[PDB]
RNA sequence: AGAGUUAAAUUAUAACUAAGCUGUAAAAAGCCCUAGUUAAAAUAAAAUAACCCACGAAAGUGACUCUAAUAAUCCUGACACACGAUAGCUAGGACCCAAACUGGGAUUAGAUACCCCACUAUGCCUAGCCCUAAACCCAAAUAGUUACAUAACAAAACUA
């Protein structure tokens, strides 16, 4: 997977949760964008009250959305995310799955170290 | 190496084949959609001072 | 200790521009009287040009434009 | 400037088998339509690299790095092109369209032709380091060319004084 | 270098409550269109992580996300070429906070200062300059070696 789009959105019922949903993945697939796979984690109390379009909101709705887009294109999405009266925070990131791990190796101990100081017979 | 990475390749574009099947496309819209609001997943995740995993308790 | 080599300058920098500002417009005069001088003596420079090269005049499109006098 | 199409199916996936019967997604998704920066620029250099070369193999070889300096230098055009106040960048560009400089250089002291050919190619017209460098400034620039100025006047007056003479012993010969 | 984003704080400005609030060794001045609490954008600045030691040629760089991206099959090299912290200049914006300056209050033989209160250029953004620092790690660059060896101190001594 590419890129990664964490999504809260406004509190709501079901019909307008699709709705949101729908029309942001639609807009994606506009910029020439290709979806992997939409992830729902839940409504939950966010972290802390967020203030956005004439709203603080309390509450949210979490999503995921993994998806492969070009370089040119991320900005342009971004933008109509943002003008978008029913998202409470847009963002992309670069998916995590991309990154390497490469081996923690363990623990290579540091000594003390030592030719610092000069040998002088002083005192 | 030609051998290793033609090898590579041919492991990640058959990989990308199989994936292929599991996209979302203008017809899954309706579905998909409907399924995910169905099915939270849980990222949630935990650590022990040994190294060992507890995932979130089973409900 | 090294300080007061240091020191030295010190004084002797201040104590430079104090004068500097006392003396500023006198300097002013002496400084652009110079400039004066220069835009001439360049003058003469080219002048002697013409006239070792034997043409009475200056050659055809010339102003001789001011360098040292240039402002703005 | 050339165009390293957006359907161009990247470079590492270029020569794998069973490719052009794939589904369009994933040859979208493979295209260069999805990729970074950094691969259409191994596309520019493969493709550079095989126009203007003899032995694509050799990286070694001071042509084959002349090119690829040359793709490099390209990229770096275009981003300063965007980017006008972004001064890091522009030192690697002025500093790396001297290296080239340098290994053109160093071609042109070694293999004539293959070193013609690369000009030829590439667009890159070398010419001389100068003798002297040194600061022109508004005086120096000014006297010279006032100087020009009474050169070809005087060689001009010398011109017509030495046709009046021409014209005047013609004119006495004939009659 | 762009483009977007904001966590804690601060403040406009409202609503309750209190008459005091701010400030020093100690006091005055000052503000009471003040303070506390409850609400809240804009600008600015980026706790902790860091007991880390990365990146950049140096100056520098440690809030978040993405795009662009770190010269050289790699010895040296100018007065040439491109950079360069702070402060400063020019024009257009910004202004919560800080603050040269100046004005009050004290301190004092005096105080053009140290201490307090305001408040400005000025720090901030865009374009263009100016090209200076104890720009210092006061240790030139690139190969090397730990053999000879202690002026003194300090970052032990040397070849090419
Ligand atoms: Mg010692
Ligand atoms: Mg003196
Ligand atoms: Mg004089
Ligand atoms: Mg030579
Ligand atoms: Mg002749
Ligand atoms: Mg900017
Ligand atoms: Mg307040
Ligand atoms: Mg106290
Ligand atoms: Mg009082
Ligand atoms: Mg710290
Ligand atoms: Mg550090
Ligand atoms: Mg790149
Ligand atoms: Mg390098
Ligand atoms: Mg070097
Ligand atoms: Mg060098
Ligand atoms: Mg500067
Ligand atoms: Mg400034
Ligand atoms: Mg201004
Ligand atoms: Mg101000
Ligand atoms: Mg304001
Ligand atoms: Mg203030
Ligand atoms: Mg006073
Ligand atoms: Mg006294
Ligand atoms: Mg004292
Ligand atoms: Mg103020
Ligand atoms: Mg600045
Ligand atoms: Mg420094
Ligand atoms: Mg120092
Ligand atoms: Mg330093
Ligand atoms: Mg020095
Ligand atoms: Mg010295
Ligand atoms: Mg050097
Ligand atoms: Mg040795
Ligand atoms: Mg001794």
């Amino acid at each position: 997977p590419r890129y990664e789009l964490a999504l809260i959105l406004k509190a709501m019922q079901r019909p307008e949760t699709a709705a949101a949903l729908k029309r942001t993945l639609e807009a994606l697939m506009d910029r020439g964008a290709v979806v992997r796979n939409l992830e729902n984690l839940g409504e939950r109390m966010l972290p802390y009250k967020i203030s956005a379009h004439n709203q603080r909101h309390s509450r949210g709705g979490y999503f995921l959305v993994d998806f492969y887009a070009p370089a040119t294109t991320v900005e342009s999405m971004m933008e109509h995310l943002s003008r978008d009266i029913d998202v409470i925070r847009p963002n992309i990131v670069k998916h995590p799955l991309t990154q390497e791990v490469k081996e923690c190796e363990g623990i290579v101990p540091v000594p003390l170290e030592e030719k610092l100081y000069s040998t002088k017979k002083r005192k | 190496e030609a051998q290793a990475w033609a090898q590579l390749k041919e492991q990640e574009v058959l990989q990308l084949q199989e994936e292929a099947k599991t996209f979302i496309t203008r017809e899954n819209l309706e579905a998909r959609v409907e399924e995910a609001l169905d099915s939270p997943k849980s990222y949630n995740w935990a650590i022990t001072r040994e190294g060992l995993v507890v995932r979130p308790q089973q409900k | 200790k090294n300080i007061l080599k240091i020191r030295r300058r010190k004084m002797n920098h201040h104590k430079y521009r104090k004068l500097v500002k006392r003396t500023r417009f006198l300097r002013r005069k002496v400084r652009e009287g110079r400039l004066r001088q220069k835009q001439v003596k360049f003058e003469r420079d080219l002048k002697r040009i013409w006239q070792k090269a034997g043409l009475k005049e200056a050659p055809a499109g010339w102003q001789t434009p001011k360098i040292y006098l240039k402002n703005q | 400037q050339d165009d390293p199409p957006p359907s161009m199916l990247l470079l590492d996936y270029q020569n794998v088998p069973g490719i052009h019967k794939v589904d369009d997604v994933v040859k979208r998704l493979l295209s260069l339509e999805m990729a970074n920066q950094k691969e259409k620029l191994k596309i520019k250099k493969m493709q550079l690299m095989n126009k203007v070369l003899e032995n694509p193999e050799d990286t070694s070889s001071l042509e084959a790095r002349i090119v690829a300096l040359t793709v490099k230098i390209r990229n770096y055009e275009e981003h300063m092109q965007k980017h006008r106040k972004d001064k890091a960048h522009k030192r690697f560009l002025l500093m790396s369209i001297d290296q080239r400089k340098k290994m053109l250089k160093n071609l042109r002291e070694t293999n004539y032709a293959v070193f013609e050919k690369i000009c030829k190619e590439l667009g890159i017209e070398y010419t001389f380091p100068p003798p002297y460098h040194r600061k022109a400034h508004r005086r120096w620039v000014t006297k010279k060319a006032l100087c020009t100025q009474v050169f070809r006047e005087v060689q001009k007056l010398k011109k017509q004084k030495r046709a009046l003479r021409a014209a005047a012993v013609a004119a006495h010969k004939q009659g």
